[PDB]
């Protein structure tokens, strides 16, 4: 290597050393609620560990957020890695591979790509906003992910300079939070060892404002390094928690003496904290020296003519030190990835940890055979190559060194994904500058040039030549469903190649983006909202094609439902006129849906466990429970295949001779749907009868998958077929005084408020909301606009609702730019994405029959 | 066990196969894994269950399909490899490979080549596509294929493929694209007559930057003098490999003699003092062309008795009297008129001259319209050479291979180009699609604007 | 026609002398949707107040 | 102490000197806490304004920077096809300025405004004669487990 | 209309409160600072003026007259008093000529002056060139045009047009 | 000069077919013969997707729009629609919607700026003669 | 305010209404002052 990188306080020497003992390496995810800390945070830690690299003085370094768009919109919008060499309490460098993942709800699946390749989270927390939408949402996907969860509560100088809350109740404040936290834990996680608790060590607090951060043992370290003969370990471990201190018999006990004395936090650690801000902001001029002196902190006479929040920053630099508080809690509550790395392929490797190479990336030995897997691609500014971001899990990538990429349809029986690709540069990817390394051991974080061609979200690299038996990691299960639908075209179509260059440069850059072309030659990007798809049309037009593109209104994907059974049982032969299948469509039971999408079922379990399930969980008969095909248009998808074929009538081998293309063809059914060309949901399809042909040549293939699609769109059809809409799931943050503001603004949206509750210890409120995601367009628009900026508001994605229409209804006349009015919105939802999809001007119930 | 007896290869029709365009998933966009339906034309993400081609097969009962990058075909939804010879030709078509013995054979060539409709056609000699305002990197295409060398690199991929490229470098896809497209313009058994330059055009407007695109029409002369640059910088390896193939034919050696002439407003005591101070001497600047850049004279603004056409006319050595050592031309910048001397060193074995017809003057663009009197099958340049030159240069008569013609307003223009077909004797104008055979006399009584010539 | 308005903002998205004063002409904030023109202004937490304004 | 010099070039205060000054110069200053206020009706919101040939309401109104499409020039391609479109709520002029790039077909030297700030609960105290550090009532109570 | 806006601006906030309708505010900060920045901007220009004052379409005509210039230095001033009207017939003559598509060779006629009025009538023919083009598209577009600019232009379209015909003729000869 | 849903809508197919119609008309005339320009025509598809059919013919501005076919209105007689019915059944199938081309109407305000530009030292009588005979040529060729 | 050091400013570079047309425009204001607000916001962003 050898570049010129910027000035750092360790070298880069060690940092490639510590590279390869991957006990010293912490593969963390900063993520958080949007503006809740993170991006300051790492900003606090390059600041300590790049003594040239120094925020300005009214104006925070983000030194993430290195996209324009970024620095422009104030958003996090791309996971930033940065790996720095972070010193603990006792003074022990690890390496740090820190994702500072953005924080906004739309750009969830970007903290997805960055959970992947992390073994831990540090899930930031405003001190003043609490507990907010995307920190239950990252707590259940971090959790859910089977990664280690601690908590930084971040911005705690919101409890001393804006709330100014006395310090036994900003310690209630905290307390409530970190009790929040671990009610949210125990609630997605069965195991009630993860307890979230500063005692512990897993909660931080911190300022990245100013460059506070302490656990209790890094508070305790600098009573420790004041006085000497105090062992901090033991201190920490009764600073919080309603622990009081007796100071004649210097004591800590759980009874409180005289009934006005102060917990040991407040006691010890918050009022401190709070003598020191007062210190700062109210009395510099005063009595600022004598307390600086008392504290040990000397600055000089250009320093103290600071304004007053470089000055508290400075002060705070001075005083806690380095952030070793959060070197901590993320070595002792983060793993290894050495430790980590049985979860890791536990939970995301497809061949699991039991195989062969399960076994051997369980080891996460660099001197193994390869197995890096990379999340992200980061396209670098000139727009044109992409660089594979992600971890090596076993074995070393070198550079110049041939590799094996493997896409995400690549399965060991389907090895037409891969693609060997040589490895152009690796670097050790910090945020604003790239060490570039000749190697990358296991444990580490690598930005991979040249293998970017053959994947477009998500790969396993491996290594050619070996690892035949070598299998893909599963792809992003992402948090949320990327729903809002816009379509795209060039303004001049002459440049449609670049815009298609651009589409597939965007389906690189956003994870859960997806770009498809529909029927009538429209390009069609799916975004989890208007700040996401804003940004990807920013990207579009302005990084990767250089073009003018219009795009058109945005609308959403609906998904369709039945309400009854079929009327009749339905029926389709084949082209070959052997081979009648007969199914109806009736709706799944209430819950099931989102027992199946959440992956509470599989059809990877035996037929044991999954009847049981189904016995005694939704009152199906043993009959129905062992007879389940497939799950919908994948493998986890709201409908189900049930076959209620007797074997007296049906031979039973020759339906399992055609059961992998009728499923097939239900999976495809689902996935397309008869009414609009959008997905089915909550739809079980019971295949009452199945004659099958005798030899294979007239059976199977060409012949049953689509003729399993025809019956599953007919029995779909003569049920009652209703459309689905997203609701948008929206966590307004207003004034207490603007809470009747933000009903007015869901009340001309569809919007259903859940709740209007207080934050407890802010003067803010929570609005809790459902608004309908066809509906949202501008709704944070309106609702900043109408209450001045005071009220704000995060939507994101959380159920799927029938739409109060009927779509099959031909006496509903749709004037063409009108908004309709509920009881036929169906009907214009229908119709409008079947003229956007190009299909016919209406469905009707006998389309896909036999009789017609 | 099944490939060779696909039933389904009837379904192919060759008459929707095109495989000039982007190979990408008419779905999904992907490159990864595109495979073309032969039922019907369109690509889809190759391969599998799920995919983009396999559900394709099931909707639209299209059960044949071929990998686009492995050229194997694919009877699909049960996918089995289909293996019959009978289905070669769509994978000539859709990669079009030459041999050395097919390269060494391919300029003699007299027996016209018939595409899978009806349509008789001579390869190389085939019409290229007119997207909006095209026809100027049309007819430079044309130009350089027919150029026999450069030809013949660009045909073998292997004669490119492996040079080293930079790791941001989009200015290779002009090579790896133009070595496509003059696959697809020798190709001898195309499916039709004609090949769009389309995927060529969209990496000559992404390597220029919106110079030279197709709905704005450029200069011939700016467009070859670009991409014979552009193809020179693209085939060099991380460096200035200083020999490509652009530089082995088409790159020569001038000498340029430029002599500041001392100022015209002074006296000639102070004009002929001026001669000594050797800053008002001849110098020697030599330097290595492309193309000669061949300046006419000006339209005569007046009518002569003979000829008694209005069309001016110039014999070709006249304008071919610059590039000897005698004839100097007056160049004037700022503060300073020189008098530069011309002087071939090296003649390239496929010399192009750029004769220079637009012009603008004070108000707006002039097309010069005068009628270069050029023969087609022997200029001897030997004396447009030093005798410190000639005998080096054995062989310098030259015969016209390609003419670059603008015809019309320098607003409202088209080009057209006749090209030599080798092994015949045979020249055919093809303006863009439609392909004339234009006879040899009649090819000096239009506007040279671009002309290739070969060494012999 | 604040009606009128709404449906014509969605039609038009789809389909010498010294002058010493400004017109009412040249005005914008005519809206039509009442969360903009009943704009809810701020209570600074009923503490914070307008510039200039007694 | 308080100023450069007889150039009356820098100045540095006491904060009590800026506290006072502060609260003379309260009519003047509107005691917002935020550039909330100023969501859609900052600079950045208004160049997009401005070049969008859109007006945010209260703000201004210019020419067009570029020469605007005549959507009645336009011809129903298959893309602005109006009985395709889903009419929900109308897409104002405040949508298209909040996100230039989704909301506008050729967003031409637009700035992206930005986003949410967090919002600043600063409590302003209205009682000298209370601590600096006070639960106020504004707070909402923190009900103890 | 900046100082009234600030009045707007002011006395609306000013006369609220018990504080009525009135001549009696006076925040005049507002006001003068815009003065203030007028005054920066036309300091220069009334200094310029003051320093200035303090101290001590028809190219054919302009280019006939510079060409005639020209041709005048030098010529003797022995035989220029004779010769110069007739000079002028000889630029009037070639333009005559190349208007009409007919030759223009003087015998008589030394060879720089007959290169320096060749000159003439190419400047002059590509201005009349690019004036009947520009005012067709002027007149053309609907821009407000007289009879003799339209009689004049048609009779450049006209001999333009012609010139083209005659060279699609012996394009097609 | 037709409103955007009484213009051609270029819908793909349609586009493509009015572009093929061109190519194969283009196709049998040779080039040297005469040319047929595709920007100086006009190819109006009527299918499934264009509701209207038109075309300029004689200075006329004409958009047939079939009454089965994005009618759905009683009309009442309006003057430059052509009721077009049908000659065996006699049924109103269609209505001819009339226009001035944009050509023609150029053409008329040209020759009144030529009456004005040429009228001069002019009696008002001819100037008003002139502009007679004009309008009397416009409003009769043109009537409905 | 919110320094405790500063550079000085000229008085003219001193606007003390700026931050006034920069809000909104308040409730109840006639036409003349609300078309006044939005014509200063033009200079300003013309300014800026
Ligand atoms: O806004 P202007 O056209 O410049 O006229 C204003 C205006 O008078 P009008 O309301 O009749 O237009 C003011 O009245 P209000 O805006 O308060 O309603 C008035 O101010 P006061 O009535 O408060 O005195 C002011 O008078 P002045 O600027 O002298 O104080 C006067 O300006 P004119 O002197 O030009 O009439
Ligand atoms: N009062 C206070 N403000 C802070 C503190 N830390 C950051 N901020 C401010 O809060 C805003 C949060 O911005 P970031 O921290 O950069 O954003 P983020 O938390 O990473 O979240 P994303 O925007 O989604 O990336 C910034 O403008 C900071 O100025 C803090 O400790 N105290
Ligand atoms: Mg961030
Ligand atoms: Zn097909």
């Amino acid at each position: 290597m050898e570049q010129t990188l910027p000035v750092t306080v360790y070298e880069m020497d060690f940092l490639a050393d510590l590279m390869d003992n991957s006990e010293l390496i912490r593969n963390v995810t900063l993520c958080g609620h949007l503006h809740h800390g993170k991006t300051c945070f790492v900003d606090c830690l390059i600041e300590q560990t790049h003594p040239e690299i120094r925020k300005r003085y009214d104006q925070d370094l983000c030194y993430t957020d290195i996209l324009f768009t970024e620095q422009e919109r104030g958003v996090g919008i791309k996971s930033t890695p940065v790996t720095v060499v972070l010193p603990d309490t006792k003074g022990k460098s690890y390496l740090f591979n820190i994702m500072d993942t953005p924080g906004h709800v739309n750009f969830s699946d970007e903290v997805t790509a960055g959970l992947r390749i992390s073994d831990g989270v540090v899930l930031f927390i405003d001190a003043a906003e609490g507990v907010m939408l995307n920190t239950e949402r990252l707590i259940k996907h971090a959790v859910q992910e089977r990664l280690a969860v601690t908590v930084c509560i971040n911005k705690i100088d919101r409890l001393i300079l804006e709330l100014k809350l006395p310090p036994t109740d900003a310690y209630y404040k905290l307390r409530h939070i970190v009790d929040e936290v671990n009610g949210l834990i125990s609630m997605y996680s069965t195991d009630e060892n993860l307890i979230l608790s500063p005692l512990l060590g897993n909660v931080c607090f911190s300022s990245s404002q100013y460059s506070i951060c302490f656990t209790l043992g890094s508070f305790a370290k600098i009573y420790a390094d004041t006085f000497g003969d105090i062992n901090y370990q033991e201190f920490a471990k009764r600073l919080w928690g309603d622990i009081y201190f007796n100071p004649k018999t210097r004591k800590f006990t759980k009874k409180a003496p005289t009934s006005s004395s102060q917990r040991s936090f407040v006691e010890f650690i918050l009022e401190p904290l709070y003598k020191i801000l007062a210190q700062v902001v109210g009395d510099v001029d005063t009595s600022l020296p004598r307390t600086l002196d008392e504290l040990g902190i000397h600055l000089t006479k250009e320093e103290l003519k600071l304004n007053i929040r470089p000055l508290l920053r400075l002060v705070c630099k001075k005083f806690f030190g380095e952030f070793t508080g959060f070197v901590d809690m993320c070595v002792q509550h983060i793993p290894s990835p050495k430790v980590g790395a049985k979860p890791k392929i536990e939970h995301t490797y497809t061949g699991g940890v039991d195989s062969d190479l399960g076994e051997a990336m369980s080891d996460c030995d660099p001197d193994g055979p390869l197995m890096c897997h990379t999340t992200k691609m980061y396209s670098t500014d000139d727009g044109v190559q992409f660089h594979a971001f992600g971890r090596v899990l076993s074995g070393t990538i070198h550079a110049g060194q041939p590799v094996k990429v493997l896409g995400e349809n690549y399965t060991l029986e389907d090895e037409e994904d891969s693609q060997i690709c040589t490895v152009g540069r690796l670097w050790i990817s910090v945020a604003r500058y790239h060490i570039e390394v000749n190697r990358v051991p296991a444990g580490n974080w690598v930005l991979i040039e040249g293998v970017d061609q053959p994947i477009v979200k998500t790969a396993t690299i491996t290594e050619p030549r070996g690892n035949e038996e070598a299998q893909i990691f599963r792809p992003l299960k992402f948090n949320t469903t990327s729903v809002i639908k816009i379509a795209v075209e060039p303004v001049n179509p002459s440049e449609l190649p670049k815009m298609l260059d651009g589409l597939r440069k965007v389906n690189k850059s956003y994870p859960s983006l997806t770009t498809k072309v529909e029927e009538s030659g429209e390009h069609v990007i799916l975004g989890t909202g208007e700040l996401y798809l804003d940004c990807v049309m920013h990207d579009l037009r302005k990084m990767y094609s250089e073009i003018d593109i219009k795009v058109a209104d945005p609308v959403v994907t609906f998904c369709e439902t039945v309400v009854e059974t079929s009327s009749l049982k339905c029926f389709a032969e084949t082209p070959n006129k052997k081979n009648k299948i007969t199914m109806i469509a009736e709706p799944l039971e209430k819950g099931l849906a989102e027992d199946i999408e959440n992956e509470v079922v599989q059809i990877t379990w035996n037929r044991k466990k999954l009847g049981e399930f189904f016995q005694t969980k939704y009152d199906w008969d043993l009959l129905a429970a062992r007879s389940i095909w497939a799950f919908g248009p994948d493998a986890t998808g709201p409908n189900i295949l049930v076959d209620d074929t007797l074997p007296s009538e049906v031979d039973k081998a020759l339906l399992g001779s055609v059961k992998d293309s009728i499923v097939q063809g239900f999976q495809w059914g689902t996935r397309e749907g008869p009414l609009c060309d959008e997905l089915i949901r909550n739809v079980k399809f019971k295949i009452l009868d199945a004659v099958v042909a005798q030899e294979p040549l007239h059976r199977g293939g060409g012949q049953i998958i689509p003729t399993a699609r025809r019956v599953v769109y007919s029995a779909f059809l003569m049920a009652t077929p209703r459309l689905m809409e997203p609701y948008y799931f929206v966590e307004v943050q207003a004034p207490a005084d603007c809470v009747s503001a933000v009903y007015t603004v869901l009340a001309r949206r569809r919007g259903h408020v859940t709740q209007d509750a207080p934050i407890p210890g802010s003067p803010l409120y929570t609005i809790k909301a459902f608004i309908p995601a066809i509906d949202s367009f501008g709704f944070e628009t309106d609702l900043r606009t109408h209450t001045q900026g005071q009220a704000f508001s995060l939507s994101v994605f959380h159920h799927w609702q029938i739409v109060p229409g009927d779509p099959l209804d031909k006496s509903i006349v749709i004037r063409p730019l009108e908004p309709q009015p509920a009881p036929h919105l169906a009907r214009e939802f229908m119709i409008k994405t079947r003229r956007r999809k190009g299909l016919s001007e209406d469905v009707s119930i006998s389309k896909f029959f036999d009789d017609p | 066990r099944r490939s060779r007896h696909c039933p389904y290869l009837d379904t192919i029709n060759r008459s929707v196969l095109d495989f000039d365009f982007e190979k990408l998933c008419s779905i999904s966009l992907s490159h990864i894994n595109a495979y073309a339906c032969l039922v019907c034309g369109k690509y889809f993400q190759g391969r599998g269950l799920k995919s983009h081609a396999y559900i394709h097969s099931v909707q639209f009962s299209h059960h044949v399909f071929l990998n686009l990058h492995t050229l194997k075909f694919y009877c699909l939804p049960d996918n089995y490899e289909i293996i019959d010879s009978s289905l070669e030709d769509i994978t000539y078509v859709l990669k079009p490979t030459f041999t050395k013995q097919q390269i060494a054979n391919l300029d003699k060539q007299a027996k016209l080549s018939r595409a899978y409709d009806g349509t008789t056609y001579l390869p190389g000699i085939v019409g290229l596509n007119n997207i909006k305002a095209n026809d100027y990197a049309n007819a430079v295409l044309q130009a350089l294929s027919n150029v026999p060398p450069l030809r013949n690199y660009f045909l073998e991929e292997d004669n490119y493929k492996n040079i080293k490229r930079p790791p941001g470098d989009i200015m290779f896809l002009l090579v790896q694209r133009f070595g496509e497209l003059m696959r697809k313009l020798w190709n001898p058994r195309n499916f039709k007559a004609h090949v769009s330059p389309h995927e060529m055009l969209q990496a000559v407007v992404l390597c220029s930057k919106k110079t030279f695109q197709i709905t704005k029409q450029g200069d011939g002369v700016d467009f070859l003098s670009w991409f014979l640059n552009a193809l020179h910088s693209a085939l060099g390896g991380t460096k200035k490999k200083k020999k490509t193939i652009v530089t082995d034919v088409f790159q020569g050696s001038m000498r340029i003699f430029t002599k500041k002439l001392p100022h015209p407003d002074l006296p000639a005591e102070e004009k002929e003092q001026l001669l000594h101070n050797d800053e008002y001497q001849e110098t020697m600047v030599e330097s290595t062309f492309m193309y000669l850049t061949l300046d006419l004279p000006t339209a005569p603004l007046y009518k002569d008795e003979k000829e008694q056409l209005i069309i001016p006319q110039v014999p070709l050595f006249n304008i071919l009297a610059k590039f000897n050592g005698i004839t100097e031309k007056e160049y004037k910048t700022y503060k300073e008129n020189f008098l530069k001397r011309f002087q071939l060193t090296k003649l390239p074995p496929y010399l192009i001259f750029c004769i220079k017809r637009f012009t603008k003057n004070n108000f707006f663009v002039e097309k010069n319209p005068t009628i270069v009197n050029f023969p087609i099958t022997n200029v001897d340049l030997r004396e447009y050479l030093s005798e410190e030159v000639q005998a080096v240069h054995k062989n310098t008569t030259y015969d016209l291979i390609a003419n670059i013609v603008h015809d019309g307003k320098p607003s409202e223009g088209s080009y057209r180009i006749h090209v030599l077909h080798h092994g015949t004797g045979k020249w055919y104008e093809l303006q863009d699609l439609q392909v004339t055979d234009i006879l040899p006399q009649m090819i000096t009584l239009s506007e040279a604007y671009i002309q290739i010539w070969k060494r012999r | 026609k604040d009606k009128s308005k709404e449906l014509h903002a969605i039609k038009e998205r789809y389909l010498r002398k010294f002058v010493f004063e400004w017109d009412a002409s040249e005005d914008t904030s005519i809206d039509y949707n009442p969360l903009y023109k009943e704009r809810h202004q701020v209570q600074l937490l009923g503490r914070g107040f307008i510039a200039g304004i007694d | 102490k308080y100023v450069n010099g007889s150039t009356y070039q820098r100045w540095q205060f006491t904060l009590p000197m800026m506290s006072t000054l502060y609260r003379l110069a309260n009519q003047l200053l509107t005691d917002l806490v935020d550039d909330n206020y100023f969501y859609l009706f900052d600079l950045k919101a208004f160049f997009t304004s401005k070049a969008l040939n859109m007006a945010i309401p209260g703000g201004p109104k210019f020419e067009p920077l570029v020469r605007d499409i005549n959507l009645q020039d336009e011809d129903w391609n298959e893309f602005n096809d109006i009985n395709k479109i889903i009419i929900r709520q109308p897409i104002r002029t405040e949508y298209k300025i909040a996100f230039p790039y989704l909301y506008n077909n050729l967003p031409h030297h637009v700035h992206l405004t930005w986003y949410h700030t967090p919002n600043v609960v600063f409590i302003k105290t209205e009682d000298p004669d209370l601590p600096a550090f006070y639960f106020d009532p504004l707070i909402n109570p923190i009900s103890h487990r | 209309r900046m100082c009234k806006d600030l009045k707007h601006l002011i006395y609306y906030r000013f006369n609220t409160g018990p504080v009525g309708k009135g001549p009696g505010c006076g925040f005049w900060a507002a006001g003068w600072r815009v003065w203030l920045f007028f005054m920066r901007g036309i300091t220069p220009l009334l200094e310029r003026w003051l320093g200035n004052l303090l101290a001590r379409s028809h190219f054919d005509l302009e280019l006939r007259a510079a060409v005639m210039h020209d041709i005048l230095d030098m010529m003797p001033e022995g035989i220029k008093q004779n010769k110069a009207r007739t000079i002028l017939q000889h630029l009037s003559e070639a333009w005559r000529c190349w208007k009409a598509n007919i030759p223009w060779k003087v015998p008589g006629l030394p060879t720089p002056i007959e290169n320096m009025i060749l000159r003439y009538v190419k400047a002059k023919a590509d201005w009349w060139t690019n004036t009947a083009h520009y005012n067709r598209e002027r007149i053309r577009r609907g821009a407000t045009v007289d009879k003799t600019v339209c009689k004049k232009n048609l009779g450049r379209l006209t001999r333009l047009y012609l010139k083209a015909e005659q060279e699609r003729q012996h394009n097609y000869l | 000069c037709w409103p955007r849903d009484a213009r051609m809508r270029l819908m793909k197919h349609d586009v493509n077919l009015g572009r093929a119609v061109f190519w194969d008309i283009k196709n049998r005339l040779p080039r040297s013969v005469t040319t047929v320009q595709w920007e100086n025509s006009f190819v109006s598809v009527y299918s499934k997707d264009n509701p209207n059919l038109l075309f300029n013919m004689c200075g006329f501005e004409c958009r047939i729009l079939p009454k089965c076919r994005t009618s759905y209105e009683e009309f009442t007689h309006k003057d430059g629609v052509w009721n077009l019915q049908n000659e065996v059944t006699k049924e109103r199938t269609a209505q001819c919607f009339l226009r001035v081309d944009d050509e023609s109407m150029q053409r008329f305000h040209n020759r009144v700026r030529q009456i004005l530009m040429a009228s001069g030292s002019t009696t008002f009588t001819k100037i008003v003669n002139k502009w007679n005979t004009a309008l009397i040529g416009l409003m009769t060729y043109f009537r409905e | 305010f919110n320094l405790r050091s500063g550079r000085t400013r000229r008085a003219l570079d001193i606007p003390l209404v700026k931050n006034w047309y920069r809000e909104h425009c308040p409730a109840g204001q006639p036409v003349k002052v609300r078309v006044s607000y939005q014509k200063l916001l033009k200079y300003y962003v013309l300014n800026a």
